[PDB]
């Protein structure tokens, strides 16, 4: 993983700087390099440990990078991001309405 | 024209209605800004102050300073420096004036009421 | 025989009366009112 | 509240609140038509020998009687004790000095009544019907009851 | 064509040309407004909590006030444009409604209370974050889609009606507490047709004889008719969504 972020600090970032999988892949490169270098030789004051099988999961991840069918199927797929980006943002109008309308309704009168 | 004809009946010139109201609305406010600092200096009867209108005579200021800006505004196309110099000055007036009443509100608390 | 007592109690922190909320809602809206229209004005001469 | 701290005045509740106010000297409470203008004619913290604090207006200047620190000469002089700083009652408020504190919202402040009956302590009961008063004359204070 | 010189139906359409111009076409205006409207929001979501509530409280009436008179600022703009047109609106009229009933719950004395005030400022919200074009694409198609939604609606509760003249048959009196009252019977089988934890009531219903009885034909009867009004009801639901989106599609 070292020689894919040596092999990846190239000029190429110019294109991996406005792209989708690039700008994924190294950003999972990025979250991988650092919680192993504070975990495996810690020393530090962190909380405990949660990240380690989430870790290797973005191992697998970046080993699911590949299979540019897969690739294909993302890109005919990555036109919806806007969509259910406002979809969810309803969504969250919607539990922030009713949210205080349910704490208005049976928090406040605390019985 | 004919200047006399136009104030004489039926309409007015375009502007100088709400000019003139600010004007008069400057007048009474004078009157009782006046009579407000006088009775909250020297002769000190309270129970006549304007403690009971407070929040009519506010509303009677920022629609006194909308209709001096709006004259202003429908003033201004006229090519003439002396009505805007006139626009400006009333609405620099009216405003500073209602900086003033409102201090004076905020510092006359204590006095009216407590919730 | 009388059974009477009697207490204190002292309250502070008041945040403010009507006329303080009404000053600063005013306030605040001629302030605006006032900033836009300088704005307004100064286009609209600048355009002349 | 312990004594030694009602003596010291400088009570927290663990919450950067203080509990006991020292009043203001010639401490008069206020009246209805102003915070700032007292008409209770009874004085708090009593002292003849400092100028008066707020007592602007005619109404105002022809009310307010010394009971206990009359003219004799101040604080020191007009003489009380332990059972007058601690009284709570009408007449002994000249040398009033301590009072406790609280914030502006007061809710369900619990008025509970005790009777003594010389073998141990009981409840004020409904046979024995209370009467609530004022003796400042204010209107910004109710009351629950079932 | 020359406009050799204005007359005054011109200068007061050029102002309010102006006036358009600004705070409905200037973006700076309307992400003034989103800002203040998100700090406000963060002070909503700051409150359930005394302990911030117990110095913020004096600055919650101040922003409410500031929110306030920004509100009917706007309308009384909006109003100077012209009544008739504000009034003859399928959104300035909920946006009329919302700071009258804000107006006069703050004014005057009313019940209307926190559940008031809150609700209608995220309503607020949510027809102010509207304006901004990535959502107001997908909100003006769930109003298109209620139309269509609503003839769905009627023919299932006409046939839930039709069908619980069934289920009252052998409802009331008898595995009661949910099965009687004749509301709350309809509004149980509606819980059943939203198809959630339903084992509840099978248990409630379970032991008529321990081995056939009504156990099995009443059960079975109100299963088949279940399934079948949860399935006709998601279908028609999802139905009636891709005939309206279509309809914006196209
Ligand atoms: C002094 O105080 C006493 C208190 O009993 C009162 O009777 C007397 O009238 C007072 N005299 C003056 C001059 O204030
Ligand atoms: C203390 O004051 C009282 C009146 O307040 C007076 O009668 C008494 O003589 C005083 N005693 C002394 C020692 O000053
Ligand atoms: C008074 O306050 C006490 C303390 O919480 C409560 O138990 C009681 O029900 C209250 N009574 C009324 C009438 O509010």
């Amino acid at each position: 993983y070292v020689c894919e972020f040596l092999m990846k600090v190239y000029v190429d970032p110019i294109t991996y700087w406005k792209d989708g999988y690039n700008i994924l892949d190294v950003i999972i490169l990025i979250i991988l390099t650092i919680p192993y270098l504070l975990r495996k030789i810690k020393g530090n004051h962190s909380a405990y440990l949660h990240f380690a099988d989430g870790i290797q999961s973005l191992r697998i991840l970046k080993l699911i990078s590949y299979s540019r069918g897969i690739r294909t199927l993302i890109i005919a797929v990555g036109e919806t991001v806007y969509t259910v980006a406002s979809v969810l943002t309803l969504l969250f109008l919607l539990m922030f309405v009713f949210a205080i309308l349910g704490f208005c309704l049976f928090g406040v009168t605390d019985r | 024209m004919r200047w006399r004809d136009r104030i004489a009946v039926l309409c007015f010139p375009p502007g100088l209605m709400l000019t003139v109201a600010a004007l008069i609305l400057f007048f009474i406010h004078m009157g009782v800004f006046a009579s407000d600092v006088h009775n909250f200096c020297v002769i000190h009867n309270y129970d006549h102050m304007s403690f009971r209108y407070t929040v009519v005579l506010i509303f009677s200021q920022v629609i006194s300073i909308g209709w001096a800006a709006m004259g202003s505004l429908y003033a201004e196309m006229t090519g003439d420096k002396f009505l805007r110099c006139f626009a400006l000055t009333i609405l620099i007036l009216n405003g500073a004036m209602f900086f003033n009443r409102l201090c004076l509100e905020f510092l006359a608390i204590n006095y009216r009421e407590e919730r | 025989c009388e059974l009477s007592e009697e207490f204190q109690i002292y309250v502070d922190e008041v945040p403010l009366p009507f006329p303080g909320h009404a000053l600063i809602a005013v306030a605040t809206s001629v302030v605006l009112g006032v900033l836009i229209f300088i704005a307004f004005v100064f286009q609209l001469r600048n355009i002349h | 509240i312990p004594p030694e701290d009602w003596i010291s005045g400088v009570h927290k509740d663990s919450q950067g609140f203080n509990m006991i106010k020292t009043l203001p000297i010639n401490y008069r409470p206020p009246s209805h038509m102003g915070i700032s203008i007292p008409l209770t004619d009874n004085f708090y913290h009593a002292d003849p020998s400092k100028p008066i604090p707020r007592n602007q207006f005619h109404k105002s200047k022809e009310t307010g009687k010394y009971k206990q620190c009359a003219n004799v000469t101040s604080r020191a002089m007009c003489n009380c004790s332990e059972h007058q700083k601690f009284s709570h009652a009408v007449a002994f408020s000249d040398c009033k000095e301590k009072v406790h504190r609280f914030k502006f919202p007061v809710t369900q402040y619990p008025v509970v009544l005790e009777i003594f009956n010389e073998r141990d302590k009981i409840s004020a009961e409904p046979p024995y019907l209370v009467t609530m008063t004022e003796v400042n004359m204010r209107k910004n204070w109710q009351l629950k009851h079932n | 064509d020359v406009m050799e010189k204005k007359d005054a139906w011109d200068v007061q359409e050029f102002i309010t040309q102006m006036y358009i111009k600004q705070l409905l076409r200037h973006p700076a205006f309307q992400l003034l407004l989103a800002f203040l409207l998100l700090s406000n929001a963060i002070t909503i979501a700051l409150r359930t909590n005394s302990y911030l509530g117990q110095k913020h409280y004096e600055l919650f009436s101040t922003i409410d006030d500031i929110v306030l008179t920004i509100l009917i600022c706007e309308v009384l703009l909006g109003w100077l444009n012209g009544f008739w047109i504000f009034w003859k609106d399928g959104w300035n009229i909920l946006n009329f409604a919302i700071v009258f009933i804000l107006f006069m719950g703050f004014f005057i004395k009313q019940l209307d209370m926190v559940a008031i005030t809150y609700p209608l400022r995220v309503l607020r919200l949510v027809h102010v974050c509207m304006a901004v074009e990535p959502l107001a694409r997908i909100i003006k198609v769930i109003l298109q889609s209620m139309p269509d939604l609503a003839n769905v609606m009627a023919l299932i509760l006409f046939f839930m009606l039709v069908f619980s003249v069934f289920g009252v048959t052998l409802f009331g009196a008898f595995v009661p507490k949910h099965f009687q009252n004749m509301g709350v019977a309809l509004y149980t089988l509606f819980i059943c047709i939203t198809q959630d934890g339903w084992l509840d009531i099978y248990t409630d219903f379970q032991m008529d004889e321990r081995e056939y009885a009504m156990e099995v034909g009443g059960a079975i009867y109100f299963a088949v008719f279940i399934t079948l009004g949860a399935f006709i009801g998601l279908n028609l639901f999802v139905v009636v969504v891709t005939t309206n989106l279509e309809q914006m599609m196209k």
